[PDB]
This record gives structure tokens, C-alpha cells and sequence, in this order.
């Protein structure tokens, strides 16, 4: 059964810091393109950041360029976002979801409700 | 905690290893150390022996009758077209209302054909119409989602598999849904009755697959294992295990009184899809349809790849053997179902 | 029993002659596939074509331009995971993907959801038409100077009007600037594939346009002869 | 001797090039199914014919008489001369039929995609076998085209049947081509617009390369010939052996054929399973 | 979110107390169905060209 865990993420102060790990069980790590799909409180599901099968070519949401980073490594089968500079408006769950089919570059993963490959959230808060 | 749902989250955990250390404990031995000793079937190359021809689009379903005779191929230029295999001649040729037909069934007795796809309605169609043309005879609504596959049980019973994640149990006559089946999180794709009627599994697009008892509208069991979509499924000429095909270039045995995977057929040069999968009459053959074009005939017993069906220039959609065996079918995306043996 | 081997070549005449010319119709008709986000315009647009041009929240419109017809149709009775059907549509002759563009937000899903379409394994010889709706009240927000791109797309900031622009009279240099953005930022997406299978052709379109048949017929027509230079190895 | 075995194993190579080319491409052509199914592929089988005719009835008799240096035929050759004046003008007719072909298909790709229906394929065929038909035997069995055996042409014949059989499929041919390369430019134009555009002369390379190939094999092999019969039997100026070899160009061109009309990918792999 | 826990939660409970035969019985029933059947599957054994219908007149 493919399984995703995460784990990290509290309540932060804006402009601080965290860094959320995304532990894959159930397949070949390599092979699928990882993204982060944040959740924010009474809105629907939105993508923030996908990085390829090896960290070769990594993308970012506008609103997150320059603050957040991915970083994926196979060795120990996971995935992280570091992300700093937090915002007030970065408070969202934040399910690390996978693409449904190895060896390519697309997916259609932000679904509106169910997606079967994505884990289950760390609701980080962050507010003054 | 407190909260009730991180108590349902613990113990779905908790009972989600309960399940698989009762799974690994009846998992003594594998299959290919069982069957080591076994010897393997060398080579199988089947050659074409017709070519049927006269379909405007890509195939999509295709179905043996019980005669092992005739057969019903649905092509999404909204035609369906029914064969004799044995002459290529045509016998009959029911256009369709929806042109985004997906499936075709063709039921045992031979009196009526179905068919379904995007417009969620499983269409019933009389060959047996007396003073006219075959023409729709019922039509069963009631999917908020494509229709994917159904097959027949009787005259009267046929189960329907769509994108809404549930299947169904329909009264023809009546057309209405006398049981339902839910449980799936994606979309179911493809389904396939025992040989006995009483059951039938479903692989849906959540990596998993699901065997349902049809009379009680229940979920019996669900397996796991596939790493993405299950695309193709089919049981064992037995009844006690099914095979499965997925994206992730798999092909994978359950069975059922075991209750856990038992065997996986994948080679390293291979990497797309699977669009079908199809025992021989005594399931020592299991014939799939990869994406690259090709029908990899593999056995069934030692994993090893036995046999390819070189003869489609596209992706293979759809396949099927004859009930008596004497013959496989494939339908591919070049419009073209091809007969084998 | 050689009556029986008569009748069934007698049908099979019949049969064939009914798909000769069942052949030569469908051989004719050039499917369109309406695809986009919700909140788009799709069914708006289909709406348009049946009350305008003809037709047959229904599935279906089947039009004519100069002799030539047409079936676009836009799925609506789905779930959001388009991932299994969308491989049922390989042969259209065209993907007419609709986008919001003033709503920007949604606009990434958007983005994601045209990237993601483009480097499709059975949708990569499936060219693509890019609508980008919604020009009118895109307007009203950039005159209104209230949710400005550079919040969403930071690029925006630093992005400079292209110099092949062909504003229409009477158009502020910030919206011109704004909706020429949307288009090169769907265009780099696009283009950055490459391999001349396929092409994108953006169009900007508002929900009250007429010509919109015109304009899917010229690029039905760029993209079959496209498809007929690249098989003789000319383009 | 040296320069006479020379001769005879270069003109067996090429008669057996020819042979290979054309025969490859009609086989897989009953072979395969689903190259027969388009129709520009039923003007490439036409063309593949004419030339693998051109080889098996032509070249091994004119071979032959020029090793030996005698015909040893006789009365043969006069059925000769007209199979040849047939042959080597279905080919040249079936280019010029290829070229307005591609050219309908790029010109007007609805027109082209709803009118040219077999029937239309099979009538246009039929005019290019018969055309060639009619003007090489009709004036052989009646003797009009003469004003060792002769081989030679009446002044008036020569120019007549030259000016249909070349000068009006080059006429056709040039100007087919020079549009498709018009529309192929503006389509080359726009896509570097839209290129240029996303990055804010390879493909015109590409454009020559092809054009210039299938023009250029067929005008360098066949054109001085032409100009023979031309400028030849009104001076009758130039030698038998230079006409001879320039002769030989044309059917030169007729095995080459094959390499610069029949390797689309789909070709390719079907020689490749062919052949192994 | 809650209904769709408590049917899974119930399935796993069903599901739970099903009884499993060993792996080594299920692989002994598919091979003795597989040689059972042996003779009667012209794919594996191949069919003598008199008693194929697509070969013959
Ligand atoms: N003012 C204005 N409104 C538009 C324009 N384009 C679309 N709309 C509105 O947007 C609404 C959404 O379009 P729909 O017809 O629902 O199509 P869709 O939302 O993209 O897809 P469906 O939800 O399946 O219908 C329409 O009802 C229009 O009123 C536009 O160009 N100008
Ligand atoms: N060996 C080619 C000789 C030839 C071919 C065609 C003609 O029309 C002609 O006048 C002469």
C-alpha cells in the first residue's frame, strides 16, 4: 500500500522557520515526480512546488519563490521543504503529493477532493 | 487525544498491521520457489490469422462471445461491430448515440450487447429484434461518472463499473441499480466476473483492487501493492485468483485465500503502462498489453517473459481469449482487431 | 448451408457499403475537444456556438464552417481527475483549452494543468488552441489597479512588453503588458518542449465574440497543414 | 577489356540498384496493409512501378547491346524503343501526379482531405499510365517516330513527345514546389515569432535541404537528356557515346527514385523488417 | 470525512476476521489447475493445422 508520511510543523512566528520531511513507503522513491500542495484554511486545494525524479529541474509557485526550498534524496527515500521568511498567509495544511506515473513529467495531482498518493498534512500555523 | 478521528486514524493504523502481519503469516513460502522446478514453456509465437478490418477509429473494448465464435468490438467512431471471427464477415453494425464508447460486453446468451463511456449510461441493445433493425432496447442511467466496463451475468444482471468510483448491479428490465458497490476512492477502470457469477473484482485508480460479492452488495476484500492505476483485470480460469495490470509496468497474481500478492511479472526493459491482461483456458498463460505496441505472453508460473505479439503499430487497447481457447484477440488504438493462435 | 455462406456475404455487402459511407462522414467531421478549468467559459462557449453558428450544458455542438464541419464538445457530468478519460481523446484534431485569465489564483492551476496536458504521453501530437477568456474583465482589473500579477507572479515585475505586440485601439500599456504576460507565460511552457509534433496558437478571447468559429477554423486548418509539411519532412 | 568490364559490372550495378529499389518498394507495399491505406502512397506505388518497369524492360537490353556492341535482337527493337519511350515517361508523369498531389495537401488540406477519394487517385494514375501509353506506342506501330538497331528520333516526334513528357511535368513540378515552399516560409515565420516571444535558421536549412534534393536529383539526372533530344536530332552536336551516357542518367535517376520518395519512418521500418 | 472513516474502519473490521490459507496450498492448487488443464489449451499445446478454424477452408 502506497503510504506518504509527514512530519515537522508547529506553530511558527511570521519570518520564522521550519522544514517539513515527506517520507515515501510503498514504491520506487526515484521514479515519480514529487510536489508540495499546501491547503489553506476555507479555500481549496492549491500547488506550491514540484521537483523532478532526481532534483534535476525544480519549479515554484510565484508566491513562494525565493522563500521556500525542495530538496529530494533517494538514499534515505524522502523529500523535505525548508521553508523561511514565513508569512501569515503560508498557514495551510501541507500534503506532500506524488504523481500517479513514473518516467514522465505530468500529472494532474491537485484534486479537488481525493487523490490517492498524497499523505495527510502537518497543519502549519503561523500568526502573531 | 481526544479528537475521534485521530482515534479512527490510530486505529485504522493499527488495524491496517494487524492486516498485514496476518497476511505475512499464512506468506511461508513464494511462488517461485514453488514452481522452480517446473519447466518453462520455451517459446510461444502465435501469427496472425485474420485481420479484421473496417473500423473508422481507435478500438476500445472488444469481447469474445460464448460460441467463441462471434465477438462485439466498440470503436470510439461511435460504431460497435460484430464479427465472425471465424469468416471476418460483419453480421452486424450498431451505430451508437455517445461517440466516446468504452467498453462492450456481449452476454452469454447471445440475445443483446452493451455498451457505455463517457455519456454514464450503460446502453442494452437487441440483436434479436424481429420486424426492423437492431436498435437500443433499454438503457440504464443513474452514474454521475464515465462508464468504464460491464459485463453481463444474465438476460436480466449486468454489472457496470464507472469514473464515480462505484459499481453497480442493474435489472435490465427495470433499470434500476438493485445493488451497489462503493468503497473505491478513484476511478474504478475495469472489472471482471468469476467464472461463477458470484463475485467480481474491481482495480481502480487508487493502486488498488477490490473483490465485491455481487448478491450482497458488500466488499469483501481489498489488495493492495500496485505502486499507481490498476488498468486491466481479469480471474483465473479457477475463480481463487485474479491478475492484475497497472501504469507502473507490472503485471501482478493475487490470490484470494491467501490473501496477499503472489507473483510479479515486470522486466527492467520495460516501463510503460499495461492496458490489458488475459489468462489462457488453463491459465498457464497470461497475455498483457503493453503500451509500447506490443502483447507480452508471459508465464504465468516462473515470471519469466515468454512470448511477443508483434503485430499492432499502435497501443494495444483491449484483448480477449475464446471461452474454448483456441484463439486470442487484440484490439489496438490502429483500429484493427487481430486474431491469434 | 451454402445459403447461409450467401447470406452472410450478402450482409457483409450490405454492412460494408453502410461503412463506406459511414467512412467517408466521419473521415469529414473534425473533432474538437473543449477542455479548461471550471469558471472558464467552456460551456459559455458552447453555449455561444449553438445559439450563433448551430448546434445539435450538453455535451455536444456540431457546427459548419465554409463546408466543413465540425463536433466540439466540452465534458461536464466528470469528477476533477481528469487523468483516465483524457486518454480518450488521442485523434481530435485539436484541444481547445480555455483559461480564466483574470482570475489569478486559479491561474496556476492553469498553468499546471497546460503543462501537464502538454507533455501528455498520449496527447503529445494533440496541438493545442489556447483561449485566454475573460480579456474585459481583465481589463477592469488592471484599470481598477487593485490585485496586481506581480503578488502572484513576481516575474511580472521585471517583464517587459514584447515588441512584436499588436495592441487593439484604445488599450492601456498595462493591460497589454498584463495579458501579453499570461500568453508568453503559457507559451514558454509550450514551446519549451519542442520536437514540432505540436504547437500552441493563443488567441485572446472574450465571452461575447462572434468570430470565435473563424478563428477555429483558420487554426484547425494551420494545424492540418502543419501536420501535412512535418510528414514530408519540408517544415 | 579494362574500361569494357568496367562498364558492363557499373551498368550490372545499376540495373541491379534499380531492380532492388523498386522491387523493395512494391513489396512493401502488397506486403503491408496499412502503407496501401493513404492515397499519396498510391501515386508512390505508381511511381515505384513505372521505374521497376523502366529497369526489367529497358535497361538490360540496351546493357546488353552496349557491351556486345551489336543488337542481337533485331526486330525486337522496335517494340524496345516504345517500351522505353513508355517507361521512362510513366516516370516522369508520375512525379509530376506526386508533386500536385503533396501540393493539394498542403495548398488545401480540407479540399484535398474531402475530394481526393480513391477515385480520383485511380483517375489520375489512369492519366499518367495512358498519356505515357498513347504517345510512345501510337506513333511506333504507326511508324512516326523515325524520320545495330536504330534507335533514333523523327525532329518533329522528338520534340513533341520530349515537350509533353519533360518540359510539361518540370513546368508543373517547379511551380508545385516553389508554392509549398511559400507556405512552408510563412508557416516558419510564424513559429519563430512565437518562439522568439516564449525565449523573451535551422528549419529554412531544412526546407532547402528537401526541396532542393528532390528537385535537384530529378532536373541533374533527367534534364540534359532532354536538352539532347532537343538540340540532337535537329544538329544532327555531340557523339553517340555522350548521348548514350547521358541517357543512361535518366534511368539513373529512375533507381534512385525509391531512397528520395519511399524513406518516410514508416517506409523505413518496413524495409528494415522486410529485409531484415 | 467522518462517514468515509467509519466505513473504512468498519471494512478493516470485516476484513479483519477473514481466515488465510497458506501461500504454499494456493500455489499447489494453481499448479495442479495449470497441468490439469494442460492438454486442453491450444495456446500452450499447440493445435494440429486440421483442427484450427482460421487456417482452414
Ligand atoms: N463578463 C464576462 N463573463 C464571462 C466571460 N467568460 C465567461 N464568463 C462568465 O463565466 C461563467 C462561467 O462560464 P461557464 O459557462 O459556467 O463555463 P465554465 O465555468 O468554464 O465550465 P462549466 O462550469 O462546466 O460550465 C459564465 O457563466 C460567464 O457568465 C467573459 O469573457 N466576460
Ligand atoms: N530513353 C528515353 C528516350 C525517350 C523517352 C521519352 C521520350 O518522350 C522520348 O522522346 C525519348
Amino acid at each position: 500500500q502506497v503510504q506518504l508520511q509527514e512530519s515537522g510543523g508547529g506553530l511558527v512566528q511570521p519570518g520564522g522557520s521550519l522544514r517539513l520531511s515527506c517520507a515515501a513507503s510503498g514504491f520506487t522513491f526515484s521514479n515519480y515526480k514529487m510536489n508540495w500542495v499546501r491547503q489553506a484554511p476555507g479555500k481549496g486545494l492549491e500547488w506550491v512546488s514540484d521537483i523532478s525524479q532526481s532534483g534535476a529541474s525544480i519549479s515554484y509557485t510565484g508566491s513562494v519563490k525565493g522563500r521556500f526550498t525542495i530538496s529530494r534524496d533517494n538514499a534515505k527515500n524522502t523529500l523535505y521543504l525548508q521553508m523561511n521568511s514565513l508569512k501569515p498567509e503560508d498557514t495551510a495544511v501541507y500534503y506532500c503529493a506524488r504523481c500517479p506515473a513514473p518516467f514522465t513529467r505530468d500529472c494532474f495531482d491537485v484534486t479537488s477532493t481525493t487523490y490517492a498518493y498524497r499523505g495527510q498534512g502537518t497543519q502549519v500555523t503561523v500568526s502573531s | 487525544s481526544g479528537s475521534e478521528l485521530d482515534q479512527l486514524r490510530q486505529e485504522a493504523e493499527q488495524l491496517k498491521n494487524q492486516i498485514r502481519d496476518a497476511r505475512k503469516a499464512c506468506a511461508d513460502a513464494t511462488l517461485s520457489q514453488i514452481t522452480n522446478n517446473i519447466d518453462p514453456v520455451g517459446r510461444i509465437q502465435m501469427r496472425t490469422r485474420r485481420t479484421l478490418r473496417g473500423h473508422l477509429a481507435k478500438i476500445y473494448a472488444m469481447h469474445w462471445g460464448t460460441d467463441s465464435r462471434l465477438l462485439v468490438s466498440a470503436s470510439q467512431d461511435g460504431k460497435l461491430i460484430i464479427w465472425d471471427s471465424y469468416t471476418t464477415n460483419k453480421v452486424h453494425a450498431i451505430p451508437l448515440r455517445s461517440s466516446w464508447v468504452m467498453t462492450c460486453a456481449y452476454a452469454p446468451s447471445g440475445n443483446y450487447v452493451a455498451c457505455g463511456g463517457l455519456d454514464n449510461i450503460c446502453s442494452i441493445y437487441n440483436l434479436k429484434t424481429r420486424e426492423g433493425n437492431v436498435r437500443v432496447s433499454r438503457e440504464l442511467a443513474g452514474h454521475t461518472g464515465y462508464l468504464s466496463c460491464c459485463r453481463f451475468l444474465d438476460d436480466n444482471q449486468i454489472v457496470t463499473s464507472s469514473g464515480d468510483t462505484t459499481c453497480a448491479l442493474w435489472d435490465i428490465e427495470t433499470g434500476q441499480q438493485t445493488t451497489t458497490f462503493t468503497g473505491h476512492t478513484g476511478d474504478v477502470m475495469s472489472l471482471s466476473l468469476a467464472p461463477d457469477t458470484r463475485l467480481f473484482v474491481s482495480g481502480a485508480c487508487d493502486a488498488s483492487a477490490k473483490l465485491w460479492d455481487v448478491r450482497e452488495g458488500m466488499c469483501r476484500q481489498t489488495f493492495t501493492g500496485h505502486e499507481s492505476d490498476i488498468n486491466a483485470i481479469c480471474f483465473f480460469p479457477n475463480g481463487n485468483a485474479f491478475a492484475t495490470g497497472s501504469d507502473d509496468a507490472t503485471c501482478r497474481l493475487f490470490d484470494l485465500r491467501a490473501d496477499q500478492e503472489l507473483m510479479t511479472y515486470s522486466h527492467d526493459n520495460i516501463i510503460c503502462g499495461i492496458t490489458s491482461v488475459s489468462f489462457s483456458k488453463s491459465g498457464r498463460l497470461l497475455l498483457a498489453g503493453y503500451d509500447d505496441f506490443n502483447c507480452n505472453v508471459w508465464d504465468a508460473l516462473k515470471a519469466d517473459r515468454a512470448g511477443v505479439l508483434a503485430g499492432h503499430d499502435n497501443r494495444v487497447s483491449c484483448l480477449g481469449v475464446t471461452d474454448d481457447g483456441m484463439a486470442v484477440a487484440t484490439g489496438s488504438w490502429d483500429s484493427f482487431l487481430k486474431i491469434w493462435n | 448451408q451454402r445459403n447461409e455462406e450467401k447470406a452472410q456475404r450478402e450482409a457483409n455487402k450490405k454492412i460494408e457499403k453502410q461503412l463506406q459511407k459511414d467512412k467517408q462522414v466521419y473521415r469529414a467531421t473534425h473533432r474538437l475537444l473543449l477542455l479548461g478549468a471550471d469558471n472558464s467559459g467552456k460551456s459559455t462557449i458552447v453555449k455561444q456556438m449553438r445559439i450563433l453558428h448551430g448546434g445539435s450544458g450538453i455535451f455536444e455542438t456540431k457546427f459548419q464552417v465554409d463546408k466543413v464541419n465540425f463536433h466540439m464538445f466540452d465534458v461536464g457530468g466528470q469528477r476533477d481527475e481528469r487523468r483516465k478519460w483524457i486518454q480518450c481523446f488521442n485523434d481530435v484534431t485539436a484541444i481547445i483549452f480555455v483559461v480564466d485569465s483574470s482570475d489569478y489564483n486559479r491561474l496556476q492551476e492553469a498553468l499546471n494543468l497546460f503543462k501537464s496536458i502538454w507533455n501528455n504521453r498520449w496527447l503529445r501530437t494533440i496541438s493545442v488552441i489556447l483561449f485566454l477568456n475573460k480579456q474585459d474583465l481583465l481589463a477592469e482589473k488592471v484599470l481598477a489597479g487593485k490585485s496586481k500579477i506581480e503578488d502572484y507572479f513576481p516575474e511580472f515585475a521585471r517583464y517587459t512588453t514584447p515588441e512584436d505586440a499588436t495592441p487593439e485601439p484604445g488599450e492601456d500599456p498595462r493591460v497589454t503588458r498584463a495579458k501579453y504576460f499570461i500568453r508568453d507565460e503559457f507559451l514558454r511552457i509550450s514551446t519549451a518542449s519542442g520536437d514540432g509534433r505540436h504547437y500552441c496558437y493563443p488567441h485572446f478571447t472574450c465571452a461575447v465574440d462572434t468570430e470565435n468559429a473563424r478563428r477555429i477554423f483558420n487554426d484547425c486548418r494551420d494545424i492540418i497543414q502543419r501536420m501535412h509539411l512535418r510528414q514530408y519532412e519540408l517544415l | 577489356f579494362s574500361v569494357r568490364i568496367l562498364t558492363a559490372c557499373f551498368l550490372s550495378l545499376l540495373i541491379l540498384s534499380t531492380l532492388l529499389g523498386n522491387t523493395l518498394v512494391c513489396a512493401a507495399v502488397i506486403r503491408f496493409r496499412h502503407l496501401r491505406s493513404k492515397v499519396t502512397n498510391f501515386f508512390v506505388i505508381s511511381l515505384a512501378v513505372s521505374d521497376l518497369l523502366v529497369a526489367v524492360l529497358v535497361m538490360p537490353w540496351k546493357a546488353v547491346a552496349e557491351i556486345a556492341g551489336f543488337w542481337p535482337f533485331g526486330s525486337f527493337c522496335n517494340i524496345w524503343v516504345a517500351f522505353d519511350i513508355m517507361c521512362s515517361t510513366a516516370s516522369i508523369l508520375n512525379l509530376c501526379v506526386i508533386s500536385v498531389d503533396r501540393y493539394w495537401a498542403i495548398s488545401s488540406p480540407f479540399r484535398y482531405e474531402r475530394k481526393m477519394t480513391p477515385k480520383a487517385a485511380f483517375i489520375l494514375i489512369s492519366v499518367a499510365w495512358t498519356l505515357s501509353v498513347l504517345i510512345s506506342f501510337i506513333p511506333v506501330q504507326l511508324s512516326w517516330h523515325k524520320a545495330n538497331c536504330d534507335s533514333s528520333l523523327s525532329r518533329t516526334y522528338a520534340i513533341s513527345s520530349s515537350v509533353i513528357s519533360f518540359y510539361i511535368p518540370v513546368a508543373i513540378m517547379i511551380v508545385t514546389y516553389t508554392r509549398i515552399y511559400r507556405i512552408a516560409q510563412k508557416q516558419i515565420r510564424r513559429i519563430a515569432a512565437l518562439e522568439r516571444a516564449a525565449v523573451h535558421f535551422k528549419r529554412e536549412t531544412k526546407v532547402l535541404k528537401t526541396l532542393s534534393v528532390i528537385m535537384g536529383v530529378f532536373v541533374c539526372c533527367w534534364l540534359p537528356f532532354f536538352i539532347l533530344n532537343c538540340i540532337l536530332p535537329f544538329c544532327g552536336c555531340i557523339d553517340s557515346n555522350t548521348f548514350d551516357v547521358f541517357v543512361w542518367f535518366g534511368w539513373a535517376n529512375s533507381s534512385l527514385n525509391p531512397i528520395i520518395y519511399a524513406f518516410n519512418a514508416d517506409f523505413r521500418k518496413a524495409f528494415s523488417t522486410l529485409l531484415g | 470525512s467522518i462517514a468515509q472513516a467509519r466505513k473504512l474502519v468498519e471494512q478493516l473490521k470485516m476484513e479483519a476476521n477473514i481466515d488465510r490459507i497458506k501461500v504454499s496450498k494456493a500455489a499447489a492448487d494453481l499448479m495442479a489447475y495449470c497441468e490439469a488443464h494442460a492438454k486442453e489449451d491450444p495456446l500452450l499445446t499447440p493445435v494440429p493445422a486440421s483442427e484450427n478454424p482460421f487456417r482452414e477452408k
